[PDB]
């Protein structure tokens, strides 16, 4: 689950 | 800032209340002067509410009572020849007969009541919250006089009462000023001060001579009464009322510590810091032993010779604020709920 | 200090001043009165203006202008405040919107080369001035222009006016010449058009 | 940050005045003095701030 | 500390405890609910001082005086004790008034306006507001800094009191200059075309306000606000400064993904009313999946001239596939222009004139009921027994509307109300003959002074018929459920639902569920949940704007929550229940839809954000809930 | 003719009746604008020229042009008045 | 609505 | 804003 509110990240580290 | 611990004292004898009983709703949470007195074996008591009630001080048991309303009766219960003069929030001086508790003369003083009423000279003194003080007249009621005290803008809540001797009624006052009045017109004689700082003052009093006086967080001063000029200050300062007798003075302090102190310079004999903090009433005198209430309830006797504890009571669930009264061998305290104690 | 110091000086000078910075206030906060302190601080101007970090640039302007006006380097943080100040200011022209930042601009870039002519940054300073200048004046025109086509031809006269005033040579104020004589003859003042048609024949070559 | 849209505005032009008038009266607020210009500009100017010890 | 005692002495036409309950000091709390502190503090003293002596101005007590106020306290400094000294003094009545001074001819409307009825009591109050109406008088004639005083002498023989009154307009003030500060994305001229007051003119304090709420009402800005400073050195020189800030107005998204419900999906949108701060209404609405191909473009130019004529401009193209492959399932192409002009009649008036085209291409249409009745009013006769069916209409229509729009404000209004109607009539020559007409109405009562508590009654009305014995087409029916209509309810399901003939469905495959399916063998027409709407419509809602209970000040003006209750039912007016018995009768209006929840409308960065929670407590058969919804514009 | 609304418009000095009876040849400038009010418009071109102008453009009804042109010599003394109250 | 019987949903197309 | 989903991407504009 990325998120890219002005910084980019997983919001889980899936699998 | 921490109420000081109940001090555990190993009592020389065990006093009793002889009788107790309720006048009413009593002062409650408010801080007020009102006060039972006794004369001709009797005790007469009121509350805020606005019940006045008269009680024998052998028995205990209602002769009379009845109802002023809330009336807010603030000034204490003072009784002087055939009426009794109680001061009110609204104010109001009601003058009651002390046969029957009738009134017998209403009038509106300038200002809210708070001071107990001081009977001379056939009239009788009243201090204003407002700082002004009139003097009205025994039997007609009417203000024959009205001096103009002055006040900040901030002050304690309870005036001084005037103490009449030699002619001059002397009061205190919430700037610190002490002021002397004669009784013929309200003419001014002299006033000095004796001091944020609030300077309030409290009621003088005179042996002989030189008047004590005591302002709050001021100074323990004794002026002349003719000339006005101080002679000796200590920097102890105190609200609730002292007492003198002999050659020693016995006040509580801004932090209710209990101590003695000389008339001729004011030295110090001994001080109790056991009641640190704990809201004590004012002391007197009973049995050639002091004594003094709190605000839990708890009856605190000491003995004058070096500051001893000597006997302790639990006594009343609600507390005591209100002054304490001694006289012809009965002691009597009123609680904050109203219910008045006779001790032994 | 030094040891991250050290590392925010080569990655400013790389360009990830995201978190430049975070290094930068790291050494501000940690070392209020440190030997490197102010140049700390003149590396966090550089680092707020190169960022999208504006009102923060100004705000340390202010915080570092105040602090001491006696640093060597006076003209450098003046420039820096023209610059940002340009920066809020602003391929459609934008000359019509709020030109109170660059009014401030134009002030700060105009207080610099009066009072330090001998530093390197005069030059642009003088061609941001004449930007600046020729900005407001298409502002104004634009206003005029508005007012032209409402209708509110003393509103025309003396909002012109007020442009041969203020900017007396400017290309807006040239343009703008014939909406005085257009105001002037929806009045039906003739003496005033003929005037300002002269004054746009002396100067349409 | 960076734009280099101020080199090429127009250079400034003072009006003439046609003779038997006078133009109004110019407001120094604005008025841009004369400097040398032997300094860079746009990208051939240093945005870093200068080093000192 | 606390406050142990408000007390008033010297007072006796009214009671302590009645003088006490306007302060804001409070002499005691309540037990059984908390309403407040009495944690004493000086600065509201003045404030309850001046409501005591506002309060015995007001009722005819002109001599009343406070002799003197004594705050005290405790000596173990935990009580505070309040007491005033008050002479109340006679009751006086007004027995007129006398305006002298420079008038400035406007004798005849400032003796008018300071007219009192004779014998009346005095009031303080209504002096001050006297004094304040004078001054807006004044003000709407240019005399911006007039001065007036007015003193009341008090004759006590005749228990009376006179208000002489002195007027000196001063001279005529002219505004110079306008400026409009914080309008850093929005173009000079979008906020100067706003204005009521001219440059170079005469000042109109009512001309000033008129400009300040119209900026307000075009909703492109917030915290809007004035100030007439005078120009230095000048007798009568101001310049009027408006100072905004500005907001993210709309939204712009757009998402592509694989492998979902829709297969390959590509959605975009566009939605800005100031479209980079040209006052431009852009719309881009667009969709691509394996079942629909959508492009929706509107734009609309509001200031086409500079007396406010609008030119809007609609271009859209819709292509719904319902299968991908075969080609022989239901499809729906529909594309159009749509130009309108609007215009200004008024203060609060508009007007639209515009002409719409719409091409709607239908084929393999599934049988329904009131479909067919549509088909056989439009005079064809397909087979009812199969899905191969097409028809193709042209249709031309005179779209018409009007606005009411005196809404306090853009964005949350929370005064005034707004009525939109809009109306459309086919042009002769189209192939379908039919109108439609549709009320959208929204009032705003505010229920506190400070416009906190606003009660909003929202209506939405809409009647659409066949014009020349044809019937209105079902791609016209409206539908109600979701944001935008009544919530609770599952998106524009609300209204009839679609009868199934007994019919060859094309590519039948066994393993999935068909409507009367002859491979089912359903020998009868079915009733269904398939909502296709009615051709009329009336939606009501009741909102309750309430203060968000745990917000900042900071954030409470982009975030309004309200309670609401919503009422409303779509039905389909030729719809015919003789020959229909046993199915539900969808002509009656009767079955109105309600729900009751919460709503939280939010300006976030990301556009208007509208979070909601209702709960349908009336439901009828063949209808779903849906509890929770949110929408991503307004 | 136009059914559009059009908001007043208003424009320049306000002249009225009485102030143009008492406005009189010889007098200084600065009395001038104390009878009168600050002109909004005089004449930037190298003459002491003051231009009162009463324009009112209400609605569609036409448009009303008083104009009351003012000129004054070096010292500020109005030299010569020109009342034109009409197009 | 249109009826998608591939994927058992109603699309909706209307605008 | 931005969100990926599985195989889903999605993203808000803000100014």
């Amino acid at each position: 689950f990325g998120t890219i509110h002005k910084r980019r990240f997983r919001y889980w580290f899936c699998g | 800032v921490k109420m000081s611990p109940l001090p555990t004292v190993e009592n020389q004898f065990t006093p009793t209340t002889a009788w107790s009983t309720s006048v009413g709703s009593g002062i409650g949470n408010f801080y007020s002067n009102l006060h039972p007195a006794l004369a001709d074996n009797v005790v007469y008591a009121a509350d805020r509410a606005g019940l006045v009630k008269a009680l024998n001080a052998d028995d205990g048991k209602e002769i009379w009572s009845v109802s002023l309303a809330p009336a807010l009766l603030s000034g204490g219960v003072t009784v002087s020849g055939g009426h009794v003069y109680i001061g009110s929030e609204k104010a109001q001086v009601y003058a009651l007969n002390t046969s029957d508790g009738t009134v017998a003369w209403q009038t509106k003083v300038a200002g809210e009541a708070l001071s107990r009423p001081v009977v001379s000279d056939g009239l009788v003194l009243i201090h204003t919250s407002n700082g002004q003080l009139q003097a009205l007249n025994e039997a007609d009621g009417a203000v024959k006089w009205t001096v103009n005290l002055d006040m900040p803008s901030l002050s304690l809540r309870g005036e001084s009462a005037p103490t009449t001797a030699f002619g001059a009624a002397v009061v205190g006052g919430d700037n610190g000023r002490v002021s002397a009045v004669l009784m013929e017109q309200g003419q001014m004689i002299w006033q000095q001060r004796i001091s944020r700082l609030s300077d309030v003052d409290t009621t003088p009093v005179v042996v002989n001579g030189v008047v004590f006086a005591l302002a709050y967080n001021g100074n323990l001063t004794a002026l002349d009464l003719r000339s006005g000029q101080i002679m000796w200050k200590r920097e102890l300062g105190s609200v609730n009322d002292f007492i003198v007798d002999g050659n020693r003075i016995y006040l509580v302090d801004q932090n209710d510590r209990v101590m003695a102190l000389t008339i001729d310079g004011g030295v110090t004999l001994w001080t109790q810091s056991d009641l640190l903090h704990r809201l004590l009433t004012s002391p007197v005198l009973y049995n050639g032993n002091l004594v003094v209430g709190d605000s839990e309830g708890y009856l605190h006797w000491i003995n004058v010779e070096d500051g001893r504890f000597v006997a302790q009571q639990k006594v009343d669930s609600s507390g005591f604020q209100t002054e304490p009264v001694a006289a012809d061998g009965k002691l009597l305290i009123q609680a904050k709920d109203g219910t008045v104690y006779s001790i032994t | 200090p030094n040891e991250i110091y050290a590392t925010a000086q080569q990655k400013l000078q790389d360009g990830n001043w995201r978190q430049a910075i975070t290094q930068l206030e790291a050494l501000d906060n940690r070392y209020p009165f440190g030997p490197y302190s102010q140049q700390v601080q003149l590396d966090l101007i550089y680092a707020y203006y190169k960022n999208a970090d504006l009102p923060l640039a100004q705000a340390a302007i202010d915080r570092f202008i105040r602090l001491n006006p006696t640093h060597p380097n006076i003209d450098y943080v003046m420039y820096m405040r023209g610059l940002t100040n340009m920066a809020l200011d602003d391929g459609v022209d934008r000359s019509d919107r709020d030109p109170q930042h660059a009014r401030a601009a134009f002030s700060d870039f105009s207080k610099l080369v009066r009072g330090y002519p001998n530093s390197q940054y005069t030059t642009d300073a003088t061609k941001r001035l004449v930007f600046l200048k020729d900005r407001l004046a298409k502002y104004e025109y634009s206003v005029a222009e508005y007012y032209t086509e409402r209708g509110a031809w003393v509103a025309v006269v003396n909002r012109v006016e007020g442009m041969l005033r203020d900017y007396p040579d400017t290309q807006a104020t040239r343009d703008a010449l014939p909406l005085m004589e257009n105001a002037y003859r929806q009045m039906q003042m003739n003496a005033q058009a003929e005037k300002v048609a002269k004054i746009i024949a002396a100067n349409s070559s | 940050s960076g734009d280099e849209a101020y080199l090429e505005a127009a250079p400034l032009a003072e009006l003439h005045a046609p003779a038997g008038m006078i133009l109004p009266v110019t407001s120094g607020d604005y008025a841009i003095p004369v400097t040398n210009g032997s300094g860079a500009v746009g990208k051939a100017l240093d945005i870093r701030p200068p080093a000192q010890p | 500390a606390e406050i142990q005692q408000i007390n008033i002495v010297g007072n006796h036409a009214f009671t302590t405890d009645e003088l006490i309950s306007h302060f804001q000091l409070r002499d005691e709390v309540p037990w059984w609910n908390v309403v407040g502190d009495r944690k004493y503090q000086k600065q509201k003293l003045a404030g309850d001082l001046e409501t005591l002596r506002s309060y015995y101005l007001d009722r005819g007590y002109a001599r009343f005086n406070i002799d003197s106020t004594q705050v005290s306290l405790t000596p173990d400094k935990k009580g505070i004790y309040v007491t005033v000294n008050i002479t109340e003094g006679d009751q006086y009545k007004l027995s007129g008034v006398e305006v002298s001074g420079n008038l400035a001819g406007h004798s005849a409307e400032i003796e008018q306006l300071t007219k009192i009825e004779p014998g009346e009591l005095y009031n303080g109050t209504k002096v001050t507001k006297m004094e304040d109406d004078i001054k807006k008088l004044l003000g709407r004639y240019g005399y911006a800094y007039p001065r007036v005083q007015s003193m009341p002498e008090i004759n006590d023989a005749d228990k009376t009191v006179k208000l002489r009154v002195n007027v000196d307009a001063g001279n005529r003030f002219y505004v110079r200059k306008i400026r409009f500060e914080g309008n850093d994305t929005s173009k000079d001229a979008v906020l100067r075309r706003e204005m009521r007051q001219m440059e170079g003119a005469w000042l109109g304090s009512d001309l000033v306000d008129q400009g300040k709420e119209r900026l307000n009402r075009l909703g492109f800005f917030e915290t809007v606000d004035t100030d007439t400073q005078r120009v230095p050195g000048s007798p009568d020189q101001v310049d009027v400064v408006y100072k905004v800030k500005e907001r993210n107005t709309g939204s712009f998204n757009f998402g592509i993904g694989y492998g979902t419900e829709s297969g390959v999906s590509f959605q975009a949108g566009v939605q800005q009313d100031n479209w980079l701060g040209t006052g431009y209404a852009v719309g881009i609405n667009g969709t691509k999946n394996d079942y629909q191909t959508y492009a929706e473009l509107s734009v609309t130019n509001p200031y086409f001239t500079v007396d406010g004529v609008s030119l809007g401009g609609r271009l859209f193209y819709n292509d719904f596939q319902a299968d991908d492959a075969d080609l022989s399932d239901y499809t729906n192409k529909s594309y159009g222009t749509d130009v309108t002009l609007g215009f200004p009649i008024n203060e609060y008036n508009s007007l639209r004139a515009g002409l719409g085209y719409v091409h709607n291409s239908l084929s393999n249409m599934q049988p329904q009921v009131a479909m067919w009745r549509y088909l056989y009013s439009m005079g064809e006769h397909p087979s009812t027994s199969d899905q191969d069916n097409s028809f193709k209409t042209d249709d031309f229509t005179f779209n018409y509307g009007w606005t009411y729009n005196k809404l306090d404000r853009g964005y949350f209004p929370t005064d005034g109300s707004r009525v939109n109607l809009t109306g459309k009539v086919t042009i002769p020559g189209s192939d379908n003959e039919y109108y439609k007409v549709t009320l959208d109405t929204a009032t705003y009562v505010p229920i506190d002074d400070d416009h906190k508590w606003v009660v909003l009654g929202r209506t939405r009305w809409g009647y659409g018929d066949g014009l020349g014995g044809k019937e209105m087409p079902f791609y016209e029916n409206f539908y109600a459920g979701g944001s935008s209509t009544v919530r609770g309810f599952q998106s524009n399901t609300i209204g009839p639902k679609a009868v199934y003939f007994p019919h060859q469905a094309s590519n039948y495959d066994p393993d999935y569920d068909y409507e009367c399916a002859t491979q089912d063998g359903a020998k009868d027409l079915c009733k269904s949940d398939d909502a296709v709407g009615g051709n009329a419509m009336a939606v009501a809602s009741l909102e309750f704007i309430t203060p968000t209970p745990f917000i900042s000040d900071k954030y409470a003006n982009s975030v309004r929550t309200s309670f609401f209750w919503d009422m409303g039912t779509v039905w389909d007016t030729n719809w015919d229940s003789s020959q229909y018995s046993g199915y539900p009768d969808y002509s009656d209006p009767s079955n109105i839809r309600m729900s009751a929840g919460i709503a939280l409308q939010w300006m976030s960065p990301l556009g208007p954000l509208v979070f909601s929670y209702a709960q349908p407590f009336k439901k009828y058969d063949g209808d779903k809930a849906e509890q929770f919804q949110f929408n991503i514009g307004k | 003719e136009r059914v559009v609304y059009r908001p007043d418009i208003n424009q320049g000095n306000y002249l009225t009746a009485n102030d143009v009876s008492k406005i009189r040849v010889g007098m200084t400038q600065q009395q001038v604008a104390y009878a009168l009010g600050t002109p909004l418009m005089s004449d930037p071109f190298g003459t002491n020229t003051w231009f009162y102008v009463f324009r009112q453009q209400p609605g569609h009804e036409g448009v009303t042009q008083q104009t009351l042109t003012l000129t004054f010599n070096s010292s500020g003394v109005l030299t010569n008045i020109d009342n034109k109250p009409a197009l």
